[PDB]
């Protein structure tokens, strides 16, 4: 019991980690385009990423 | 003149927002909030990496804004406090020009446009270095010269 | 003249209230507050078959009160926005001579009585009929044209 509970929190942590360095990630590489006056966010960048 | 709003905080203003193409831009190093309401209450994406703060114009009800360009020639270019030389790309004001409590003032090139957004500035002998914004196609940068201070 | 006192939401002007009589009567339609504190911080009621909210005039307001009458015999009552025809029980006014933000302003008679409220009207070919809010005798009364928008 303890080590399937203990596996199961850290294998979902792991997971929302995963999951919450990918938003950043998202959010570094997006801001610098909705940062700038007249930017247009390259097709190939709103394709890949949610925007 | 154009389109420049106050930034306000406590009872005084500590800067300025100014809406330049389709984007509202106040720099985040400002405390306070925008003058006007309906600037005030639009949320802005904030990037400490630039010192900026930026939202999208609400051209529904206000699509004057000013006009920008991502050229950049030496030269001499214009803000509310006087003239500032673009010199070896960096732009430079006398030291009497600028002043804490002025960030956030764009500087407009001859035909009226926006090349840059004022933040600070380091004292040079009698001249000043700008830390500013600027852009390039589709990106946007911040120059600071060494020892630069917010203002 | 000097009855009127503004009502803001979000800083800009979406009505008006003004003092008549003992009380303060406003538009319940319209959002927002009014900008006079004393008034401000009154309580108000509110009847959703009127469109009315009201309060108690404070005693040091007492003299900003204006005259108001519910005597309504056929002829020309004058407002902000030029004169208001009344006939027939109805209000009406020159097409597109008033607009919305005007709710809240009085209608006065030749003496500088008040006799009623604007609260909306209707564009009818050149002429546009008024939804207003008046007395009789010793009740509050709607008058509304069959179209009708809040203003």
């Amino acid at each position: 019991v303890v080590v399937v509970s203990v596996a199961s929190f850290v294998l979902l942590s792991m997971v929302g980690v995963a999951v919450g360095m990918c938003m950043c990630a998202r959010r570094r590489c997006i801001t610098p385009y909705e940062l700038t006056p007249g930017a247009t966010v390259p097709f190939l960048l709103s394709l890949i990423c949610c925007i | 003149n154009d389109c420049i709003f106050e930034v306000k905080h406590e009872g005084k203003v500590t800067g300025y927002a100014c809406l330049v193409g389709d984007k509202v831009m106040k720099p985040a190093h400002v405390k306070g909030t925008i003058d006007n309401a309906d600037l005030a209450k639009l949320a802005f994406k904030r990037s400490s990496k630039y010192d900026l703060e930026c939202a999208q114009i609400p051209v529904h009800m206000k699509s004057d804004a000013s006009k920008f360009t991502h050229e950049k020639p030496e030269g001499y270019y214009n803000w509310h406090h006087g003239a500032v030389q673009y010199s070896g790309g960096r732009f430079t004001i006398p030291t009497g020009a600028g002043k804490p409590g002025d960030s956030g003032r764009p500087i407009f090139d001859n035909k009226g446009r926006v090349v840059a957004i004022v933040l600070g500035g380091a004292n040079e002998g009698a001249r000043t270095a700008l830390s500013v914004v600027t852009w390039n196609k589709d990106i946007v940068t911040k120059i600071t010269p060494e020892g630069a201070e917010e203002w």
